[PDB]
RNA sequence: GACAAUGGUAGGAGAGCGUUCUAAGGGCGUUGAAGCAUGAUCGUAAGGACAUGUGGAGCGCUUAGAAGUGAGAAUGCCGGUG
RNA sequence: AAGCAGUAAAUGUGGAGCCGUAGCGAAAGCGAGUCUGAAUAGGGCGUUUAGUAUUUGGUCGUAGACCCGAAACCAGGUGAU
RNA sequence: GUAGCGGCGAGCGAAACGGGAAGAGCCCAAACCAACGUUGGGGUUGUAGGACACUCUAGUUACAAAGGACGACAUUAGACGAAUCAUCUGGAAAGAUGAAUCAAAGAAGGUAAUAAUCCUGUAGUCGAAAAUGUUGUCUCUCUUGAGUGGAUCCUGAGUACGACGGAGCACGUGAAAUUCCGUCGGAAUCUGGGAGGACCAUCUCCUAAGGCUAAAUACUCUCUAGUGACCGAUAGUGAACCAGUACCGUGAGGGAAAGGUGAAAAGCACCCCGGAAGGGGAGUGAAAUAGAACCUGAAACCGUGUGCU
């Protein structure tokens, strides 16, 4: 039948213009005083999905 | 004549089938390899993963919502109503006649990119701060 | 005497979507109405036969299995369909080629109206004679002529069809096309 | 014509042989079809003809389409025989 | 597309619907430019702004999914010759 | 595969709008009226209906109330129904060579071989004692058709709802509305009551706690008529043969192998070897190595004789 969405990467990515996908950063949850100023203000800033790991996840968002 | 059929060229071609013989070239193994998860009947690993270390879509947050009360609208153009004659009215009934506007989500919003070299009227729901200048700007006038 | 527009009976004919829609025509009429007994289908094979081990015996599950004399088919047919679609801008170029086909090679005659008073073989046996036509011929008519049909449908060789209803395998299969004034108009107006 | 290249497991790409059925065209057959046996025949390969014996009623060829389409191994299944 | 007519027929009608022509932002929203930001000051993603319907071939997903092979589990019954 | 649900993991997964098939709506409890709690009348609702007082006239037997009498098609047997003769091979002609005919009939099967004109049939038409279905024109059985005013009265109670423990809604108690069960509490009476995803206010829509209703939809053990780029005896139903049979088990239960003479039995009169089985002649047949263990008859394997070693 039809192909089902992977809901849980629906709620963390979204499709650019050319087809890229946008993703947001990591380690940025709690323990902020083990982190350095600079890397804290380097971590608010949206990044890509890697060719390497777009090859692997494709199909799972098909519709999106 | 149907004794002489000829189909066009470079738009058929025969499939492939394994396991017939060592010539081939898919004789035993059928492309497989040798004594491993993916060489056996019922698939390898689901497409994201299986096992292993932690996934990519799950050490990533979640971010945003969704809003309840979107609302989308139909872009038209400047250069899009160069189809129109000068000195005519342009109503949402007439733009999704003379095809333009194929679904009209929401509303007719006026973009103003390109250049209208025109005197016509139009009416939409809502405009744009560049489009309003140039409707105006050769003359015309234009109603919310 | 009369003259129809060039845009049908005076194109290019198109081969590859003539081909196609023989094709597709030819698929429409299958139906597969096919069917095997796999594993589960076959009657009996529940126990085991024996024992997985004891004696010098090769390992089995079932009397049913494939290898086995009397069990189930593995990827046998099973019953669907064959028919398909083309958009609808293709199936009109699909006949016209047909049309200036048949009417590139001199197989297009054009005759008055047909006023048969009675069924009768021998009449239109006389009637293809005097025309000169070849053993495989199609007329068309303007509606259904329950006259015209109801002759000259037990000759080899003919076969009647109306103006709307033109097939494409029709117009390549017959050899000769004899047509009404009428309904080649109607033809070229309805048809594009 | 002149030159250059052509060992190969896993695996990737291309061109082809053969079997069953269907459409159209064109053929063979009791003055003998398929099948079966033999032969010192033909093509680069899978393979294709011809003649002779048996056989007693169906079968090839060309272009297209479809697939229950190719067997030496699984302590494989069934039957026959050492 | 479903539906109606038509030979279980391949063909007409049917414009609900879908894709593309414009992106950015969590969102309000703005718009060939948007977000962050006091500030296009810089930076990220856009300005290619040609696709779309069907079909041959390759691969993936859901269905047993290339085939054969368990030790076991659950439910309903038959047995103290 | 959207909004959502989810050790937010695996995964689960809607509705309204819009386009179509089909398409009729009614009856009860109460206020009121006379008998002896009963039976009749009245009354069925949201643009608020009715009792009460006011001048006040379409049988629908598929729901809406329940039993029967009036002619036309359709099944359950059938009947008519066009057209060919020669020669060659052959055991046999339907094949080949030549000359004709029919066709609203060139679908199919059988005939000593491959037949539109040899047979059964097909296209077309006709035919029904008697039984069974559908239908439509009269019989027959019921029948109170309309609006302004609102004093007063009636409009479903251990019901709605709440707490505790569960279930079901796509929605895992979660901010969970909407609705069901068990226990315990427990309302109001058109200024009434419910809903619009906790809840309150304003607006909008509706009127629970009584009961029936055809059509579009799903499926095939059977009856008639048809089709297939579906099988052709290790295939196709397990079963083409008297198969759920042989056979195996205390029992529930399991579960096979086996089709073919020839057109016609015309199935070998008679002679010879025996005790018989079998064989050699003769005869029937186009063919008997087609002799009923019978169409063709591969391989493994078993025997006889020969050229070279």
């Amino acid at each position: 039948p039809k192909m089902k969405t992977h809901r849980g990467a629906a709620k963390r990515v979204k499709r650019t213009a050319s087809g890229q996908l946008k993703r947001s950063r990591a380690f940025t949850s709690h323990l902020f005083a083990n982190k350095s100023t600079k890397q804290k203000r380097q971590l608010r800033k949206a990044r890509l999905v890697s060719k390497s790991d777009m090859k692997r996840v494709k199909q799972l968002l098909a519709y999106k | 004549k149907l004794h002489e059929l000829k189909p066009a060229e470079g738009s058929r071609k025969e499939r492939n089938r394994v396991g017939r013989g060592v010539a081939t070239g898919n004789g035993k193994t059928s492309g497989r390899g040798h004594k491993g998860q993916k060489a056996r009947s019922g698939g390898g690993v689901r497409p994201g993963f299986e096992g292993g270390q932690l996934p990519l879509f799950r050490r990533l947050p979640k971010r945003g919502f969704t809003n309840i009360n979107r609302k989308e609208y139909a872009i038209v153009n400047l250069d899009q109503l160069n189809k129109f004659e000068d000195g005519t009215e342009v109503t949402p009934a007439l733009l999704v006649e003379s095809g333009v506007v194929k679904n009209e989500k929401s509303g007719i919003k006026i973009l103003g990119n390109g250049s209208l070299d025109k005197k016509l009227t139009v009416k939409a729901h809502k405009f744009s701060a560049s489009a309003a200048e140039a409707i105006d700007a050769k003359g015309g006038a234009h109603e919310v | 005497s009369i003259e129809l527009s060039d845009a049908v009976f005076g194109i290019e004919p198109n081969n590859s979507v003539l081909f196609e829609a023989i094709n597709l025509q030819r698929a429409s009429l299958r139906q597969g109405t096919h069917a095997v007994k796999n594993r589960s289908a076959v009657s009996g094979g529940g126990r085991k036969p024996w024992k997985q081990k004891g004696t010098g015996r090769a390992r089995q599950g079932t009397i049913r299995a494939p290898q086995w004399r009397g069990g189930g088919i593995v990827f046998g047919p099973t019953p669907r369909s064959y028919a398909y679609k083309m958009p609808k801008k293709m199936r009109r170029l699909a006949l016209r080629s047909a049309l200036s086909f048949k009417v590139q090679e001199n197989g297009l005659t054009v005759v008055d109206a047909f006023n048969f008073e009675a069924p009768k073989t021998k009449e239109f046996k006389n009637v293809l004679s005097t025309l000169e036509q070849p053993k495989k011929v199609l007329v068309v008519t303007e509606n259904e002529d329950v006259n015209v049909e109801l002759s000259a449908r037990n000759i080899p060789g003919v076969q009647v069809t109306t103006a709307q209803g033109l097939n494409v395998l029709d117009i390549t299969n017959a050899d000769s096309l004899v047509i009404t004034e009428a309904a080649a108009k109607k033809v070229e107006e309805v048809l594009g």
